[PDB]
RNA sequence: UCCGUAGCGGUCCUGACGUGCGAAUCGGUCGUCCGACCUGGGUAUAGGGGCGAAAGACUAAUCGAACCAUCUAGUAGCUGG
RNA sequence: GUUGAACAUGGGUCAGUCGGUCCUGAGAGAUGGGCGAGCGCCGUUCCGAAGGGACGGGCGAUGGCCUCCGUUGCCCUCAGC
RNA sequence: GACCGAUCCCGGAGAAGCCGGCGGGAGCCCCGGGGAGAGUUCUCUUUUCUUUGUGAAGGGCAGGGCGCCCUGGAAUGGGUUCGCCCCGAGAGAGGGGCCCGUGCCUUGGAAAGCGUCGCGGUUCCGGCGGCGUCCGGUGAGCUCUCGCUGGCCCUUGAAAAUCCGGGGGAGAGGGUGUAAAUCUCGCGCCGGGCCGUACCCAUAUCCGCAGCAGGUCUCCAAGGUGAACAGCCUCUGGCAUGUUGGAACAAUGUAGGUAAGGGAAGUCGGCAAGCCGGAUCCGUAACUUCGGGAUAAGGAUUGGCUCUAAGGGCUG
RNA sequence: AGCCGACUUAGAACUGGUGCGGACCAGGGGAAUCCGACUGUUUAAUUAAAACAAAGCAUCGCGAAGGCCCGCGGCGGGUGUU
RNA sequence: UAUGACUCUCUUAAGGUAGCCAAAUGCCUCGUCAUCUAAUUAGUGACGCGCAUGAAUGGAUGAACGAGAUUCCCACUGUCCCUACCUACUAUCCAGCGAAACCACAGCCAAGGGAACGGGCUUGGCGGAAUCAGCGGGGAAAGAAGACCCUGUUGAGCUUGA
RNA sequence: CCAAGCGUUGGAUUGUUCACCCACUAAUAGGGAACGUGAGCUGGGUUUAGACCGUCGUGAGACAGGUUAGUUUUACCCUAC
């Protein structure tokens, strides 16, 4: 049969992500000599939007400890950041809004967003808009932290990763309901080709497994196991129960 | 009322074919191709949406002609920063410098009697 | 169009060049055969590939 | 006079999307279409500029809050565990 | 959002035409016309592949597997000489 | 048809300022490297000793009112992308 | 009118969406007159038509904008827009400053151009002359452009070449003069190489086997009627009826119409055709997601002519 | 008080063989049933639809050495400037 | 009188709940009743015993919307009773220019027989140059080596417990 | 019985053939002609490709089971008239 349309996103060149307008890779300041004895201070010059993003960014200027140099950083703004706000980098700076620090300095119960899920790699976790982590735990030998992940999946991390103090802006997005198709259109144009999805019961048998029929209908399981070859790896993809959720 | 045609060819109305129209010596109305409006340069604050006074609004390339005068003002950070920022960083730069000689005679009043 | 090449400009040269009669004198030859010019080219019928 | 008996915002939506979604969006644009009081220069401009975004006619000062709200409940709140975290990490 | 022009499209007459103006056009009547709108140029994706608001549609008048050359004078218990 | 976009003879396109030329866009595409039986392919900063430059000084020579600049040879110095 | 300064650093311009409203300036249109030349004149018409100007660049002045400054301190709150909006983080009220000035004047520049009349060259002439190219008023007008302000986005609407300003102060220059280093000021000198440039651009120069009713991206956009870039007529410009003419006016066609009386009895089926239609005045149901339905449905009026009333600026 | 100008609105009288949006432009209407919410899209050349899409609703996988997918192959590639 | 809440029994993982219906879904069927008509296999509203309705293989409802499907009424009309007349371009004729499809030979019928529907054969009827404008009965008229059906040890698209 | 000379209608419903009803009438008889008649029409039904429902099938799909939309070409030749 024909190459199904999940298939065919893997190759990219029609379903790559549209990139032109955005500001550029939002991530932590590289950790150096002051971030990891000290603090390094910069400030907040504007708060920009992203496009395809529902959280803003916030541009962050420091100076350069070893030239005379500015330096420029994107961080994703945390919600109460203002311009001429300075933000403080590093193991000493103290615990407020908008203020990065790893999270073995902070105590427990601490709301945290931007985390690192190894240390070093500026930022990777819990960083969409109005979405936070929670550090539930230390352990002083061995260097390790708990951490309440925004699925609820609780993750054992480094205790020398920076994280920004605060939950993302721009919370409550998916409150608003998208009223029209219009609306998801332009959402989706500024992100990647994939919104108008046709169900695959609509299509054909060369064009998906759940195609054909003179009724529309699937007309078998739509669970299917982990390890199923692309092409047939469609529907519900190793469920372990399939119905309205009741309770817990 | 006579109508008139481009005079180069490009023919679409984009951003660089631009006209105007001008009545001529021999009695007729022709095309003249202007160019973009300038535009004076912005505070180096950052935070004044107005735009700098005492420099004229030209292209870019147009200020290699230009003599400096017409270019800045003759100001400590002038052409370069409007005048409310440059005072108002002036005084910010002497309070925080007469603080931190606050901070230093406060530091040496601590370690005197301690 | 009149935003040509160099390189086109030169092959059209050539190619209004070649689309002359034949001169009157070749057929008094003593070894011809050559009646007229086959190998001739109008501009509306023949479009010159490009 | 009074236009609109119990629609506001959302009568510009006519007879389309549904009672209930409409009066679901009428507190969002109600909200984000408010011009909110400033934190530091006092005035009554704060206006949205996008999801986050909220910029000061007067001060020109912005500030990233909620998208549709200046400021959330789920953020006041960890304002307040922030600063009372930060008292008993110093004591 | 409604009537409606340019534009885009193509309901009905199952009208005209149907060795036609035309290997899909014409007339009246029609749908939409600030937005999921229309459009030029540049660029990306190539054949069991692409691309598809999904009709097995489109992919140079060719699509339920394009076109060109070769294997190839492929085989035919079948048809005609 | 005494006519033509037909045929036959001859002519006709003149630029510092109008465009191309330059820049980058989506993207294309070498080298290093990797893969590959192989034509080659991938990849565009990724496993790279990736700068042939400049000011000031010291050294050396050249040529002219050998006055004072300029020239290149070497070293010290400085340099992001 | 200049007004030294490098490595280095900071910033700006290039460099920004869509829509609505308002204001300014052009071009075109409009009205009232002066000229010049034409048209009508059977009767009337101080009548009708055409034309009646100034480039780039520089200087000056209107005009427009300012989220620029100084004085001063405001509630009996004021200022103000079409809407908004602004103000003890300084409103009004006075006085200044800057930007754009595509508008006007001047240099260009009347020498040239155009209209009209007349002389030359018997003609091969950027030929020579006489006059004129004037004074005003208006606009929810149309187009272009500039500016102000607002709305929309789970949409926030390019980069680089290139150019400039600033912060720093390594350095350089002269000892009181035929002063020096230096200059983004005014002139003066030389140069700008290579390629394209004709024509068609579409019911005949392109693609459809063709001079094929098909297709193919843009700029300009007059008068009247009228809401209108609708339809109809006209001016500038263009063309010859779309690969032929003449004579007949039969049927059957194709494209248009009209029909007494009845009014879907025709037909699978109101198919096709027909009715209604703009604007003003009233009037408007069931149902509903209260937004709609809605031009619901329903009626009345509409010409021409002669008047009246109301709706504004300028000056003292 | 004087001087200037732009289009409108309303009312009245008179008047034509009741004709007057005189050409042009220019919605037939109502009571109901079935289906699809709607706007949009679709078989270029027999099907414009009740088909597709759509917002809303609801499940499924995945905390990155991961989920889904591409690739003959690489410390390969897309989602992912996530 | 009937229907029959209730009971018994057989049973599978339950035995179709709320709704809804001769529906775009009901064979019987033009189901029965009411309404709409003078007359209705159509329409609408009820009835449910439902061959074979039914709850995100979504059920029921429902404003606005629809070049979607259906029924009725007002108004309107050549759709019709029942046709007629007029206009334009054809068709007609002429001057000039000028193809194509198709073609065993060709072309008047009745009956017989025949490969069971003759232009030709047999027996009868009979038949007369060359042509023009129409016309659609025939040429089992033309186009296209039947797409329906069957065969082939011929294939392709798609599916799966081959 | 001789007898086909002359007539045998207008409508609601259904694509219908058939059927059933209303009304008029003199009677509203039955049939054939390639189940007369598509280069005469129409396309309602049937009978392609698009879709919806019910049943069946794990599925692709099937249903003289319903529903909707779905290109009707040519005479100028010979004969007959
Ligand atoms: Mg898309
Ligand atoms: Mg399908
Ligand atoms: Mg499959
Ligand atoms: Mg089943
Ligand atoms: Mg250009
Ligand atoms: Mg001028
Ligand atoms: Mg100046
Ligand atoms: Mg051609
Ligand atoms: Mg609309
Ligand atoms: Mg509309
Ligand atoms: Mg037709
Ligand atoms: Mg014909
Ligand atoms: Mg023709
Ligand atoms: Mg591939
Ligand atoms: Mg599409
Ligand atoms: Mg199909
Ligand atoms: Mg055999
Ligand atoms: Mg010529
Ligand atoms: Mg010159
Ligand atoms: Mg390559
Ligand atoms: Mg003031
Ligand atoms: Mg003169
Ligand atoms: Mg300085
Ligand atoms: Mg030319
Ligand atoms: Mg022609
Ligand atoms: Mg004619
Ligand atoms: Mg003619
Ligand atoms: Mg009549
Ligand atoms: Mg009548
Ligand atoms: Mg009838
Ligand atoms: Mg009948
Ligand atoms: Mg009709
Ligand atoms: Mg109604
Ligand atoms: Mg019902
Ligand atoms: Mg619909
Ligand atoms: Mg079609
Ligand atoms: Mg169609
Ligand atoms: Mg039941
Ligand atoms: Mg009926
Ligand atoms: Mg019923
Ligand atoms: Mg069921
Ligand atoms: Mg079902
Ligand atoms: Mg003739
Ligand atoms: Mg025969
Ligand atoms: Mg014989
Ligand atoms: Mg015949
Ligand atoms: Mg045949
Ligand atoms: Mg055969
Ligand atoms: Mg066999
Ligand atoms: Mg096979
Ligand atoms: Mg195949
Ligand atoms: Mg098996
Ligand atoms: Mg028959
Ligand atoms: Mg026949
Ligand atoms: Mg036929
Ligand atoms: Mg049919
Ligand atoms: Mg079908
Ligand atoms: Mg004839
Ligand atoms: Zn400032
Ligand atoms: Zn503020």
């Amino acid at each position: 049969g024909r190459v199904i349309r999940g298939q065919r996103k893997g190759a990219g060149s029609v379903f790559r992500a549209h990139v032109k307008h955005r500001k550029g890779a939002a991530r932590l300041r590289a950790v150096d000599f002051a971030e990891r004895h000290g603090y390094i201070k910069g400030i907040v010059k504007d708060i920009i939007h992203d496009p395809g993003r529902g959280a803003p960014l916030a541009k962050v200027v420091f100076r350069d400890p070893y030239r005379f140099k500015k330096r420029t950083e994107l961080f994703i703004a945390a919600e109460g950041i203002h311009t001429g706000q300075f933000v403080y980098c590093g193991k000493k700076a103290q615990l407020n809004i908008g203020n990065v620090l790893p999270v073995g300095t902070m105590p427990e119960g601490t709301i945290v967003c931007c985390l690192e899920e190894k240390p070093g790699d500026r930022g990777k976790l819990a960083r969409a808009s109005g979405n936070y982590a929670t550090v539930i735990s230390h352990n002083p030998e061995t260097k390790k932290t708990r951490v309440k992940l925004p699925s609820g999946s609780k993750k054992v991390i480094s205790s020398a990763n920076r994280a920004v103090v605060g939950v993302v802006a721009g919370g409550g997005r998916i409150d608003k309901p998208i009223l029209k198709a219009g609306r998801a259109y332009h959402k989706y144009k500024a992100k990647r080709n994939c919104w108008p999805r046709v169900r695959g019961v609509a299509m054909n048998p060369v064009e998906h497994p759940f195609g054909g029929g003179n009724h529309q209908h699937i007309g078998k399981p739509s669970t299917i196991r982990r390890d199923a070859p692309a092409g047939r790896k469609v529907g519900l993809i190793a469920a372990r129960r399939t119905g309205r959720l009741r309770g817990t | 009322v006579q109508r008139l045609t481009y005079r180069r060819r490009l023919s679409y109305n984009t951003a660089s074919n631009k006209t105007r129209l001008s009545r001529t010596p021999g009695n007729r109305i022709v095309y003249l191709y202007t160019k973009k409006v300038g535009k004076a340069p912005k505070s180096a604050c950052g935070v004044c949406p107005g735009r700098l006074r005492g420099v004229r609004a030209v292209r870019p390339k147009v200020l290699m002609r230009l003599s400096k005068t017409k270019k800045h003002v003759s100001r400590a950070y002038g052409g370069s920063m409007c005048a409310k920022c440059v005072r108002d960083r002036i005084k910010r730069a002497f309070l925080i410098e007469e603080q931190k000689i606050v901070v230093k005679v406060l530091k040496a009043q601590a370690q005197s009697q301690k | 169009s009149s935003h040509k090449t160099f390189r086109i400009k030169r092959f059209l040269a050539k190619k209004q060049k070649q689309n002359r009669p034949i001169p009157q004198w070749i057929w008094m030859k003593t070894g011809n055969k050559i009646r007229y010019n086959s190998k001739r080219r109008h501009w509306r019928r023949t479009k010159l590939g490009l | 006079a009074k236009r609109t008996k119990k629609v506001g915002i959302v009568g510009k939506y006519g007879t389309r999307y549904g009672a209930s979604l409409r009066k679901m969006v009428k507190k969002i644009e109600i909200s984000q279409h408010a011009k909110y009081t400033c934190s530091f220069c006092g005035k009554t401009k704060m206006k949205r500029r996008a999801v986050g975004i909220w910029h000061c006619g007067s001060c020109m000062k912005t500030v990233a809050g909620g998208a549709w709200t200046y400021n959330t409940t789920s953020a006041v709140t960890v304002k307040s565990a922030i600063r009372r975290l930060k008292e008993l990490k110093d004591q």
